[PDB]
């Protein structure tokens, strides 16, 4: 906590306003501070060789808005990850609780990085087509799970993509990594 | 006469504890009788009967399903009996008795339902038509759900009880709290006879538990003090009237025994002056309504 | 949306029209290149016709506020009815899709029902049979 | 000393969005109540507009705005005559919105448009739905029996003033019109006779 | 302090679409559906909306300054009229502008004769290179329906407010040569303010020759 | 900132079809019909339909740049006259087209005749392997039919506006030897354009000379 977390952080947008594990508060860049957590939980398992796990609550706020805010804010996030599945982590919301290996891989790495790459390869797509393939999986009704499929046939998506959307928005624990994948894409495009 | 007075709250009420951003569930007997002081003084009352013969306690969680009194400090994992704060009426013996558990312990903790406290952020537009700007603030708002409510059991003679009455229902209009006037703390207020608390206050145990926030005169606190587990809540706050002073005046800081508290010497309260050269005297009510137990 | 059971007791619903269009795939390599084929040889162009069609109920009932059917409503939908066997007698694919969807027989389920939300359900129903049938072509 | 209750409700005439996250989601919320979910009309932000209407037909810093709502100056500590609550979004309008399942509120999708560049901005606001119903509960103290009735003639020009003028939030672009029914005004504490006043 | 109202009906007449979004579309149906009022179904012109484009020609009409990057930079009538929100220079809106209504009137001229209050309207884009088709279809008020508006005027200047009058003029005659709503350069949204009616609904002010 | 308003009429050389969708249509009868007014179930051409013809031909004229794929790639003397939305180079139509309205005139002329305002044309589509046919049935706007066009001008700037003016007139050419609507190719569509008045009904432009 007090020496190599420094080394962990180094090179990333972050201040550590206390250490220790009692309670840990950091304050950083939001997709700096997301991939510093996850290194620190991986480290965290290394150093303890495993037996030991750390459960944190992540929240993204504009600079401006109040430190004690923030601070109250993700201290309830931090709390919905410690009450139950104590090593998974909670991010940005209530409704998006998940284990760090979750979070890490089945989001930011099996959904998040095909999106991203298709997304750049697509002259044909944007950010709208993405933000229209939220709006069905955040509705949840029965339709749009047709409607999304009528969406990615006329997309033109990669087949194994278009097939991997429709079978995770099929699956429950799937669309909110999908849609948690997506959001995160779209928060590191826009600029 | 033990009467039972459920208070039902319509409206979030704000019980700041030392900040407004901050909100508690609960207030202490001193801001209840704070309240009904300011209540007579407005209906043209005699002092007298709350000043002398009222005895009140803090205002307690309850629920339909059951009536919380304040965990006794009695030494008995840590942390769920930590965590847990009101014990339902039924339990108290078997808290008491330690026939409780953690688990048990952790069931209590989530059994109470008194509400879901939340932070509204208000602004003020005072200043924008000065050339100013809006001044962003929050208040600390707690919601009661439906069944639940605050309960407080006074004691006194008949006079003062009927006095309690009246001023009871003119304080539901009053309402209670900080942010009264402002939206907030309207209640609707019950006194009813309770079989239950009265069979449980004749009990003549070994210890005693202090039901409201109290603090002892000096000669009875050397007594009390032997053998006392017991938390002092420091007691402070600004003075709310029009003729203290001029201006704003806070009140002379003040420490009281928590509810909860167990000593092993009953001692009876006092109402404190916690006025600092002023047109009126200001009291603080640190009387003692006692739960003997057995242990 | 459970809207009807098929013979063999099958109960309709947007999961059922995904089945309903990958049951009735085919794959037929004519001139050498692989095509799929649904329903026998429907088309495009019949679906959506006969999804104008639903279209035009549709931003009546959806539009009102009413939860019973208009009788103008049940009006258009025997005409429907009477479309489906019109395209069904001139088109052997067409005749297949609605033996197969059912969706001439729910039109009637609709129609007994007299509500604004199986009516909805139909449509829903409907649009999906599209949608897969986009999506598997 | 007596406590008259003003019991009343609000229709809302245009949405109301008193204001008070997730990308592509509304970006504006209303307040709503914790436990009930329900849009809510806190008591601050009623009291403050008709202080603010009051100010304005009277000019804030009157004897007669201080007495009304309150004041903590140096010399002129004064209790608010008028305790505005919350007002809470009614049963009748959650059975009617229940029945044809309308939503309480609904998002307004709104941009804005650069005079630098055209480009459009995209913001989603949610605003209680027109025809929903708060019940509104006003106690006014009388510390002075004397000053009653013009006190109540002030309301009641307040009062007026918010009827053609808007409740919290982007009020001059359509939003927060509302309409006062007063449903009764009633003696709760003590003897004084208020069946004359009115508040419209 | 006084308050004029000015109450009247604004008449479409080409097919008006302000665009309200949040609901998903279904396959075959309009795209782009038209803002209704949830209650009434029936379809709404916002304030927003008005204000917006009045206080957009207005400022056209007046002049912009090179580069004016926001819209406190606009002239100083302007910010009288609709607001403004400058540091230490908020200017409060004379301009109260609400949501226009669907008539009970042009209702009843649509109930009978059975007429839609909205029309689909089936258009296409072509592609400049495959010269290909690509269908959409767009919600449109009717141009027989027509919708009550409701503006209010605060006299806090008394001086002001025949030439803030003569400003709203402009604006709606403004707002008569151009149109409201999206898509009003391909012939949407021309509307003409046929109906009005002003009168001090609060206070003493003078507002027979306004 | 000046609005220049420009009247007249649009007269169908040749029955002129302009396709509509989501009309009923019963078994034998019309089964292609034109876009009506929904108010007066009178024919009426979008004021979509005239924009995006006369765009496409004067943007074909001057010469499209090679493998042109998007609209807002036309030459800048169409993105001016017609919008642009291109990113960071979004730029305003000074054309505002509106729908065109059968005119009075005319409704009168065929009430006079006793004739219906649309004419429904046979055709079929012939196999020339096996001869098998299949009927269709169309609408088509009957010939000497007149619609009332109104185009609203904006004068962002004033050299400009000559230029302007000629492009616009060589669209209107390049429409009239051009057809309008759907199968134009087949001989439908044909159309002439008159003026009634142009006239400046914003600001001081003096539009007399145009």
């Amino acid at each position: 906590f007090k020496f190599e977390l420094s080394n962990i952080l180094k090179g990333a947008r972050i201040s550590v306003i206390y250490s220790g594990g009692d309670d840990l508060f950091l304050i950083g860049a939001w997709d700096d501070v997301i991939s510093k957590a996850l290194v620190l939980r991986k480290a965290f398992t290394r150093f303890s060789a495993g037996k030991l796990t750390f459960s944190a609550g992540i929240g993204m706020y504009p600079v401006k808005y109040p430190i004690s805010k923030m601070a109250s804010e993700t201290g309830v996030l931090e709390d919905l990850a410690k009450r139950g599945e104590k090593n998974q982590v909670a991010l940005w919301n209530d409704s998006k609780v998940f284990g760090w290996s979750q979070l890490e891989e089945q989001i930011l790495k099996e959904k998040m990085i095909p999106l991203q790459e298709a997304l750049t390869n697509s002259q044909e797509h944007g950010k709208s087509f993405l933000y229209k393939m939220l709006e069905l999986l955040r509705n949840e009704d029965q339709i749009n799970i047709a409607r999304l499929a009528y969406l990615l046939a006329r997309s033109s998506l990669s087949e194994e993509l278009t097939q991997s959307i429709f079978a995770w928005s099929q699956n429950k624990q799937q669309k909110v990594e999908l849609i948690t994948a997506i959001e995160y894409l779209v928060y590191q495009i826009r600029e | 006469v033990v009467k039972l007075v459920k208070l039902t709250f319509k409206s979030p009420v704000h019980f700041g504890m030392k900040r407004l951003s901050d909100s508690n569930h609960t207030i202490a007997a001193d801001t209840l009788f704070s309240a009904l002081i300011i209540e007579a003084l407005q209906q043209q009352l005699e002092l007298s009967h709350l000043l002398n013969n009222l005895v009140i306690t803090d205002l307690f969680p309850y629920n339909k399903t059951s009536y919380f009194l304040p965990k006794p400090l009695i030494r008995i994992g840590y942390k769920a009996f930590k965590k847990l704060t009101y014990i339902p009426v039924e339990n108290y013996s078997e808290y008491l008795r330690g026939e409780i558990d953690s688990l048990e312990a952790s069931k209590i903790a989530e059994s109470l339902n008194l509400g879901k406290a939340s932070l509204s952020t208000k602004v003020s537009l005072q200043a924008v038509d000065h050339n100013g700007e809006s001044e962003p603030y929050s208040v600390g708002n707690f919601t009661f759900y439906p069944e639940s409510g605050l309960y407080f059991l006074a004691k006194g003679n008949a006079d003062t009880i009927g006095q309690l009455e009246i001023l009871m229902h003119a304080l539901q209009y009053s309402g209670i709290g900080g942010k009264r006037s402002a939206g907030y703390g309207q209640f609707r207020c019950t006194i009813e006879d309770s079989g239950k608390f009265d069979s449980l206050l004749s009990q003549t145990g070994n210890i005693a538990i202090l039901l409201s926030s109290a603090m002892a005169s000096d000669e009875e606190l050397v007594d009390c003090l032997e053998d006392a587990r017991y938390l002092l809540k420091k007691r402070t706050g600004f003075v709310q009237s029009k003729t203290y002073a001029d201006q704003l005046v806070k009140k002379k800081d003040f420490y009281a025994f928590s509810a909860g508290s167990t000593f092993y010497q009953k001692f009876n309260g006092k109402i404190f002056d916690v006025s600092d050269n002023g047109r009126h005297s200001v009291y603080r009510y640190a009387k003692a309504f006692w739960l003997e137990g057995k242990i | 949306m459970e809207l009807a059971k098929t013979k063999t007791g099958e109960m309709i619903d947007l999961n059922f029209a995904r089945k309903v269009v990958e049951e009735n795939k085919r794959v037929k390599d004519n001139r050498g290149r692989q095509e799929i084929v649904l329903f026998n040889g429907l088309t495009t162009s019949k679906l959506r016709n006969l999804l104008e069609l639903i279209n035009h109920v549709y931003t009546k009932v959806y539009n009102s506020d009413d939860t019973t059917l208009s009788e103008d409503v049940r009006d258009e939908l025997e005409y429907l009815k009477v479309k489906f066997a019109y395209e069904s007698g001139r088109e052997p694919a067409v005749r297949t899709f609605i033996e197969k969807t059912y969706v001439d027989k729910l039109v009637d389920v609709v129609l007994k029902k007299n509500t604004k939300k199986i009516f909805l359900d139909y449509c829903k129903y409907f649009e999906a049979l599209v949608a897969y049938a986009k999506f598997y072509r | 000393y007596s406590k008259i209750r003003i019991v009343g409700k609000i229709d809302v005439l245009t949405g109301l969005h008193i204001g008070g996250s997730m990308i592509g989601a509304i970006a504006s919320p209303v307040v709503r109540d914790p436990y009930s979910r329900l849009p809510i009309i806190p008591g601050s932000s009623i009291k403050g507009k008709m202080r603010s209407l009051l100010a304005k037909h009277i000019g804030q810093d009157a004897p007669e705005i201080l007495r009304l709502f309150g004041s903590s100056q140096k010399g002129a500590i004064q209790s608010s005559r008028l305790q505005i609550s919350d007002a809470f979004f009614s049963k009748a309008s959650q059975e009617e919105f229940d029945k044809k399942d309308l939503a309480y509120t609904e998002t307004k999708f709104e941009n804005t448009i650069s005079r630098l560049t055209a480009v459009a901005n995209p913001r989603q606001i949610e605003r209680v739905t027109r025809g929903a119903s708060f019940d509104f509960h006003i106690i006014y103290n009388v510390e002075n029996i004397n000053e009653v009735m013009a006190d109540f003639e002030n309301i009641k020009t307040a009062i007026h003033l918010l009827e053609n003028d808007y409740l919290g939030g982007g009020g001059t672009r359509g939003n927060g019109r509302i309409r006062f029914v007063i449903d009764s005004i009633d003696t709760v504490v003590g003897d004084f006779d208020s069946s004359n006043l009115s508040i419209k």
